[PDB]
């Protein structure tokens, strides 16, 4: 620390950075259509889902 | 060629960067901004970008303003800084596609290779997924129409490889991760109808009204497959699926068991303590 | 050998009908019940430390 320190950092997000990055990160952990992989899991529920059903009991 | 494609965060937030060094001239038009990609494996990856000046005329549509030098001098320092990502394609921000598209694009596909095209959104109100890649190339047609360029959707994903999903969940500390269980489903199971009924209900509005005030044709033939498609679930009776609700619902009735069992395994500590707890506390205190 | 359960039949007498089904989720049942069994020395176990501390 002698003869050498440092500074605060902080930061800034106005609302376009807020609502498309936000939007963005939500639709990035969404589907397309955000209908299509819900039907997959429903229906995985009776062939895939029931092995861990099973290990799960 | 390409089934995919993946569209890194870091252009859009140049987007971002687009509508904050504008100055505010009331231009706001749609900028276009050279992309850059790998084009060596079969699956598209955008790592960063840069932007051109770009202008247009007000009444004349067919005027674009392009440059050469200063694509090669800043694709010549960042290929001299990084060598591992290559000239792919550019994008536009408008939310509308022009006819002079194909002279923007024309440029792109003589001096570089086959460019992709993502349709963008100005204001992020949309909440479809903002990034479509529309792969230039020509198609047959089998009504007889001359080959002209045809801009077909090929599916894009949103994802960061290493750092960037660290900065955004810095950066927002409000979003959620995945979180299996009740409250990142029942938001999507909740949410999830609206998020299809603005979409629909978005599209088969003017689909409706260009159907009868439609004229310049706009693929008619693609229609037939559409209510064809449409037409491949004519209400179901429900009478051979009835065996399959009772697989589906005997199911529920094991996570009945399981809830009520489980549950009544987790009662024991709790009806057990509160007695022991509070008669020792209580015979105890004085 | 149906008695015998090497395959998947039954006969008849009557009208001499041959039927042949079988039964995959077995795995369901027997866990199901040794839950319930199981569960059920754990709630009479409760019962008794209740039923202890108390009467």
């Amino acid at each position: 620390n002698r003869h050498y320190y440092s500074i605060t950092i902080n930061y800034r997000k106005n609302e376009l950075e807020q609502k498309m990055l936000l939007n963005l990160h939500k639709k990035s952990w969404m589907e397309g259509l955000t209908l299509q992989d819900y039907s997959e899991h429903c229906k995985h529920n009776e062939s895939v889902v029931k092995e861990m059903l099973e290990l799960a009991k | 060629a390409v089934q995919k494609v993946v569209v890194h965060p870091l252009v859009l937030l140049s987007v971002v960067d687009h509508f904050n060094r504008i100055g505010k001239v009331g231009n706001q038009k749609r900028v276009v901004g050279v992309l850059l990609g790998s084009w060596q494996k079969k699956v598209l990856d955008v790592s960063n970008s840069f932007a051109v000046p770009f202008d247009e005329d007000d009444k004349d549509d067919s005027v674009w303003f392009l440059d050469h030098d200063y694509l090669e001098n800043m694709y010549g320092m960042f290929k001299k800084v990084n060598a591992r990502e290559r000239i792919v394609g550019w994008y536009h921000t408008g939310p509308k596609l022009h006819k002079n598209d194909i002279a923007i694009n024309e440029l792109m596909k003589r001096y570089c290779p086959n460019s992709v095209l993502v349709i963008i959104d100005v204001k992020p109100k949309d909440l479809g997924l903002p990034t479509e890649a529309y792969i230039s190339v020509e198609e047959v047609h089998d009504d007889g129409t001359p080959t002209s360029k045809t801009f077909e959707h090929v599916t894009s994903e949103i994802g960061a490889e290493e750092a960037e999903e660290v900065g955004v969940e810095h950066l927002l500390r409000d979003i959620k991760d995945t979180t299996v269980g009740t409250l990142s489903q029942r938001i999507t199971n909740q949410v999830h109808g609206l998020k299809g009924l603005n979409s629909k209900l978005l599209d088969i509005r003017s689909y409706l009204e260009k159907v009868a005030t439609g004229k310049l044709p706009i693929n008619h033939q693609i229609i037939y497959q559409l209510q064809d498609v449409f037409n491949l679930l004519p209400d179901v009776s429900l009478q051979e699926f009835v065996k399959a609700f009772y697989l589906k619902t005997n199911d529920q009735m094991v996570v009945v068991y399981l809830a009520s069992l489980i549950r009544s395994v987790v009662a024991l500590h709790n009806l057990i303590n509160n007695k022991i707890a509070n008669r020792d506390a209580e015979k105890k205190e004085g | 050998m149906i008695l015998d359960k090497k395959f998947h039949g039954i006969l008849d007498q009557g009208e001499g009908v041959l039927i042949i089904f079988d039964e995959p989720p077995v795995d369901k049942t027997y866990e199901a019940a040794l839950e319930t069994i199981q569960n059920m020395s754990k709630v009479v176990d409760s019962l008794y430390n209740k039923a202890k501390k108390l009467t």
